[PDB]
RNA sequence: AGGACCGAACCGACUAAUGUUGAAAAAUUAGCGGAUGACUUGUGGCUGGGGGUGAAAGGCCAAUCAAACCGGGAGAUAGCU
RNA sequence: GCUCGCCGGAAGACCAAGGGUUCCUGUCCAACGUUAAUCGGGGCAGGGUGAGUCGACCCCUAAGGCGAGGCCGAAAGGCGUAGUCGAUGGGAAACAGGUUAAUAUUCCUGUACUUGGUGUUACUGCGAAGGGGGGACGGAGAAGGCUAUGUUGGCCGGGCGACGGUUGUCCCGGUUUAAGCGUGUAGGCUGGUUUUCCAGGCAAAUCCGGAAAAUCAAGGCUGAGGCGUGAUGACGAGGCACUACGGUGCUGAAGCAACAAAUGCCCUGCUUCCAGGAAAAGCCUCUAAGCAUCAGGUAACAUCAAAUCGUACCCCAAACCGACACAGGUGGUCAGGUAGAGAAUACCAAGGCGCUUGAGAGAACUCGGGUGAAGGAACUAGGCAAAAUGGUGCCGUAACUUCGGGAGAAGGCACGCUGAUAUGUAGGUGAGGUCCCUCGCGGAUGGAGCUGAAAUCAGUCGAAGAUACCAGCUGGCUGCAACUGUUUAUUAAAAACACAGCACUGUGCAAACACGAAAGUGGACGUAUACGGUGUGACGCCUGCCCGGUGCCGGAAGGUUAAUU
């Protein structure tokens, strides 16, 4: 059985990484939300 | 030319292990701990200046730190750099 | 010519091929080529804006001269070639000054023939003139609609345009569709019909043949569910509706031309 | 030559038995279909929710689909238990 | 440690993705391991990853992304030019041997190569954001030449056998060697050289393209493999001494030939087909501005530099994706023997394993198998399941047919081993010798040696010779769908969907149409032999009547009728 998570570091970074977040206003809103919440890791980049 | 105090800072400590001793006795290499940002040329110059010994080449590798445990808190040791520098077959520190 | 295949397999029984012995067998002329990737029917939004397009064989683009404005320099036909990008054949011509160009191959044009463009060219197939100088009743192709813009009408294999009248600054054409149209008398036209008139006789013979040309399957509307098409739904085969496009516009007879900017040039509709 | 033929890899999934608090939230065993093509596959990319994509089954869109998931309006409303 | 069993196109060996210390050593057995545990991918401590040539980084681009100005948009933003990124593609260079407990093309030994910077010498027209060439490209097929590799012989070393025989036509083992350098071969492509001229390559050009003339027709380019060298080296069976029992130091024979042979290489080649098969740089060449015995360029020599990051380990799995040490999933590379067509299959090699609960007993019943008297579908919704058929060569094969098929129709015969034909044939390969020439990796001739089917005849054993594994059940009538395909991931694979073909209908190009408040984009760098929509669904014979209803198309006299006034 092929499962849904097929890891790939490049695609992970390009879709959910810090620089992909900072590209868009909504991405910066995500970062602001996660800073307000106090998350230890802001993004998958870490 | 590399300025003096950079040379004084690039070297940290000599590495002591049995592979290091084997290298010393077989290939006239000394193995030592260097700054994480030192370069082959800077190790070259510093070993030639602070031990007064001329060297052929430098080989460097970066040692990744071990993830360990201290009463169920995980903690990772820091990476460091290791230098294999070959003395010029006549000096014998 | 047209060749029927032998029925040595179910997918060969009905294939009819159009084979031209006189086309070049080698590679095309390198300096006049550039890539053209395929769209898949997707526009710059990424969405299918034209259905039924995708896949197919890779192709390179042969830069064809539709303008024909190297005036007054005779050229000789080197070879006919196969063009993936269109139904017609293209011909490689060499100009007297050392320039090489691709042109649409007209009917009856073979290697070694002489062609020329300009106001003073002779009345021969392949020759390009302003339609002021072309006699009425002549059949042309690669017809311009705005002077200096490039030929736009009668470019597909076996097509041509009839020059039916000249009155002042405009000539009246009869297009293949049957429509009478007016264009300015200074637009250029190439004499004679465009070649490869057997293109319409081919039979693809199998579904894969159509898949090679980039055509994807067409799903009938009456075979969908109501949520997908105005024709969907039914217990069994049910229609009971007026036929429409997937977007609800009636599709058997309803006219869709709406362009007042150009109605002045139309003499008669194709009827 | 061939959407040709027989048959491994490979891609599927027709029958039967087992399993059904499973070895497995879809498998195993014995057979079975295609196997130069409308084939199959790696890597990257694009299409975003009344939207996509669909050789069309209301299929699929992260074990979720006659309208995904997450958060909010929100303590919706509930002549019902 | 000995024996037994299992895989061996994998259950062995490398790598990519992914993981991140699981790698090696010492120590511990509380918890984890479906049991015990002295063991461990568990706990604790220490150790371990060495690069000018491998990869990234770097130069260059694809799809696509972002996008100065710009265009568009209530705002947010959307698109996009110049640009700039983006590999899964193009771009310089290293091999063999040795070594650690754990790394190695990285260390060591030996022998190489690449790029760039400086300096000297000699000779010189150098110069691009521009021009040209090149890079640079499909599918299938066929053959020839090779090698990897294997087998046998020769050679060398050892052996003479627990039970009849075994000094021989006997047994066991070894018989290896790279990149680089020189040679330019099998073979592929191409006429060459010199003048003169020219509406072309945004300007120029001596370069490319074109035209004419003269001259010689042999020059050039590419190219596996072989041979020589590398190599008086290394490696090498096996011996000699310690063993601290792990293994450690010294020595080291032979190291040839023939045959067979790839799916690998020549080969991005050649032939052929239509569905007509990336881009850009590195590279070569041409000049422009400009410079001008400066600079720059070519050659030789010397010298310097080649940074930084990855490098342990798993990698069809107990380390990745599956909540698990989960009968699942996971891209690429290597590819031995015997039989065989084979990468199927059976047994084995190298190598790796016995699947982390055992011990007994030999009830019903369940699961997976073997066999069965007589009968042979009587079972059952239904021959479901099972049984059966099954190979190669040759003979033979119906209706029907779109003339291809049907067809492996059906059905039948032969099949082991030994000898002879023939002390091994037909065939394949091919040494020596000979004779030539433009002399060579040459031509003709010769045939030793090696290898070697198939057939016929005669004998012979068994119940059985396609002996195992492997490997079509066949025929008749009929519905539906022409056919190959596709589908309800996870109860439906079908008669459903698609399909080639047919018809209707829209669309004259700033096309219709679709996405989008728009700008734009697709259709399409296409132009009615084209594109969209709808229905039908190969092919054959066909496709009848109705325009009252509802649509759609045309008409614009009359009636009614909006904003407006
Ligand atoms: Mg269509
Ligand atoms: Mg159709
Ligand atoms: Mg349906
Ligand atoms: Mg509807
Ligand atoms: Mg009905
Ligand atoms: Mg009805
Ligand atoms: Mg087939
Ligand atoms: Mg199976
Ligand atoms: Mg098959
Ligand atoms: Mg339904
Ligand atoms: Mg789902
Ligand atoms: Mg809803
Ligand atoms: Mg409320
Ligand atoms: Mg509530
Ligand atoms: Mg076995
Ligand atoms: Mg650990
Ligand atoms: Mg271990
Ligand atoms: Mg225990
Ligand atoms: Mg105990
Ligand atoms: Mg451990
Ligand atoms: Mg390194
Ligand atoms: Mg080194
Ligand atoms: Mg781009
Ligand atoms: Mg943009
Ligand atoms: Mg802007
Ligand atoms: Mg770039
Ligand atoms: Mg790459
Ligand atoms: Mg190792
Ligand atoms: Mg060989
Ligand atoms: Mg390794
Ligand atoms: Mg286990
Ligand atoms: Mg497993
Ligand atoms: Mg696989
Ligand atoms: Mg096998
Ligand atoms: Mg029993
Ligand atoms: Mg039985
Ligand atoms: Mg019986
Ligand atoms: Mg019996
Ligand atoms: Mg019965
Ligand atoms: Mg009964
Ligand atoms: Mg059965
Ligand atoms: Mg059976
Ligand atoms: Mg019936
Ligand atoms: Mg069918
Ligand atoms: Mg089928
Ligand atoms: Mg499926
Ligand atoms: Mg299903
Ligand atoms: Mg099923
Ligand atoms: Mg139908």
């Amino acid at each position: 059985m092929k499962r849904t998570f097929q890891p790939s570091v490049l695609k992970r970074n390009r879709s959910h990484g810090f620089r992909a977040r900072m590209a868009t206003k909504n991405g910066r809103q995500v970062l602001a939300r996660r800073r307000a919440k106090g998350r230890a890791r802001l993004t998958v980049s870490k | 030319m590399i300025r003096e105090e950079r040379l004084l800072k690039v070297l940290r400590a000599p590495h002591v292990s049995e592979k290091a001793s084997t290298a010393m006795e077989k290939s006239n290499t000394i193995v030592l701990k260097v700054a994480k940002d030192a370069t082959k040329a800077e190790i070259k110059a510093a070993v030639q200046k602070l031990f007064e010994v001329e060297v052929e080449v430098v080989n460097t590798l970066v040692v990744k730190g071990k993830v360990k445990r201290h009463g169920q808190r995980i903690g990772r040791r820091s990476d460091w750099k290791k230098a294999y520098v070959t003395l010029k077959e006549g000096q014998n520190l | 010519a047209v060749v029927k295949c032998k029925p040595t397999s179910p997918g060969r029984r009905h294939v009819v091929k159009v084979v031209n012995p006189e086309l070049h067998k080698g590679k095309p002329f390198a300096p006049l080529l550039e890539k053209n990737s395929k769209s898949g029917g997707r526009n710059n939004n990424g969405r299918i804006t034209t259905r039924h397009i995708g896949g197919g064989h890779k192709q390179a683009y042969r830069i064809v001269d539709f303008k024909r404005n190297k005036d007054g320099i005779p050229a000789v036909v080197e070879r006919l070639e196969y063009d993936p990008n269109r139904s017609a054949n293209i011909a490689l011509v060499l100009y007297k000054d050392g320039e090489r160009r691709y042109i649409l191959a007209p009917k009856g044009l073979k290697a070694g023939d002489q062609i020329q463009s300009g106001v003073d060219a002779a009345i021969k197939p392949g020759n390009t003139l302003p339609m002021r100088n072309i006699p009425v009743g002549s059949t042309v192709h690669n017809v311009e609609m705005k002077p200096g813009k490039g030929g736009q009408l009668a470019r597909s294999a076996g097509t041509y345009v009839q020059i039916v009248a000249r009155d002042g600054a405009y000539v009246t054409l009869r297009l293949r569709s049957g429509e009478m149209r007016k264009v300015e008398a200074d637009c250029r036209a190439t004499l004679g019909e465009v070649g490869n008139a057997e293109h319409m006789l081919r039979v693809l013979g199998k579904a894969g043949a159509a898949r090679w040309r980039g055509v994807r399957p067409t799903v009938r509307g009456t075979a969908m569910n109501p949520v997908d098409h105005p024709h969907g739904g039914g217990e069994g085969r049910n229609f009971g509706k007026h036929p429409v496009t997937p977007w609800g516009v009636q599709t058997k007879g309803k006219k869709t031309r709406s362009n007042k900017r150009t109605d002045k040039f139309i003499v008669r509709r194709r009827s």
